[PDB]
């Protein structure tokens, strides 16, 4: 319901989970989606620590 | 081995070790007995 | 493709002791030569076809 | 053969020819480590993470150092052989007159 101002911007940690990442990329609710050091398409093949 | 994983192989010698002892045999051989 | 990892090779049952907190070894090349399988943590050798 | 049979050191002119050949090889293995300003040593990481346009910079960069490394090499081989070779044409030549 609440975002942060920028210069008190939030940060949430995730792990030991499940990330479906497709949802986000192909919803048509966002009007920036820009991946920097991977592709977006690639995403739901990958893990991360 | 490792090397071979990574396109690195070793090709064997033509003459193997067993032949090159009788080439030296054969040249001791001759100077032995005919100087 | 294993929790991330991706490559080619034949996989065998290895001699390799891990210790519990060991995931994977690696050669001299920074290749994987070994892993720990994520789902019932056996350790498998890797080796080129 | 006493004299063989109790210094470690005899051969010395033979085992530095297998070590410097042994170095040389290793150090060659060891570059498929590096970099070379890629944002991976691992060809199958850049593959996994990006498209081919973002992908082919990254594979360029490793296709260039690791050219670089192979030619080194190639090229320290040629001297040494060429040093070798020599070595070759003095001991068949000590076959011949000793
Ligand atoms: C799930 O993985 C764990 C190890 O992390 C293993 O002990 C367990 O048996 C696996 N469950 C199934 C159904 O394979």
């Amino acid at each position: 319901t609440r975002f942060a101002s920028v210069y008190a911007w939030n940060r949430k940690r995730i792990s030991n989970c499940v990330a479906d990442y497709s949802v986000l990329y192909n919803s048509a609710s966002f009007s920036t989606f820009k991946c920097y050091g991977v592709s977006p398409t690639k995403l739901n093949d990958l893990c991360f620590t | 081995c490792a090397q071979k994983f990574n396109g690195l192989t070793v090709l064997p010698p033509l003459l193997t070790d067993e032949m090159i002892a009788q080439y030296t045999s054969a040249l001791l051989a001759g100077t032995i007995t005919s100087g | 493709n294993f929790n991330g990892l991706t490559g080619t090779g034949v996989l065998t049952e290895s001699n390799k002791k891990f210790l519990p907190f060991q995931q994977f070894g690696r050669d001299i090349a920074d290749t994987t030569d070994a892993v720990r399988d994520p789902q019932t943590l056996e350790i498998l050798d890797i080796t080129p076809c | 053969q006493d004299s063989l049979s109790s210094t470690p050191s005899a051969l010395g002119k033979l085992q530095d020819v297998v070590n410097q050949n042994a170095q040389a090889l290793n150090t060659l293995v060891k570059q498929l480590s590096s970099n070379f300003g890629a944002i991976s040593s691992v060809l199958n990481d850049i593959l996994s993470r990006l498209d081919p346009p973002e992908a082919e910079v990254q594979i360029d960069r490793l296709i260039t150092g690791r050219l670089q490394s192979l030619q080194t090499y190639v090229t320290q081989q040629l001297i040494r052989a060429a040093e070798i070779r020599a070595s070759a044409n003095l001991a068949a030549t000590k076959m011949s007159e000793c």
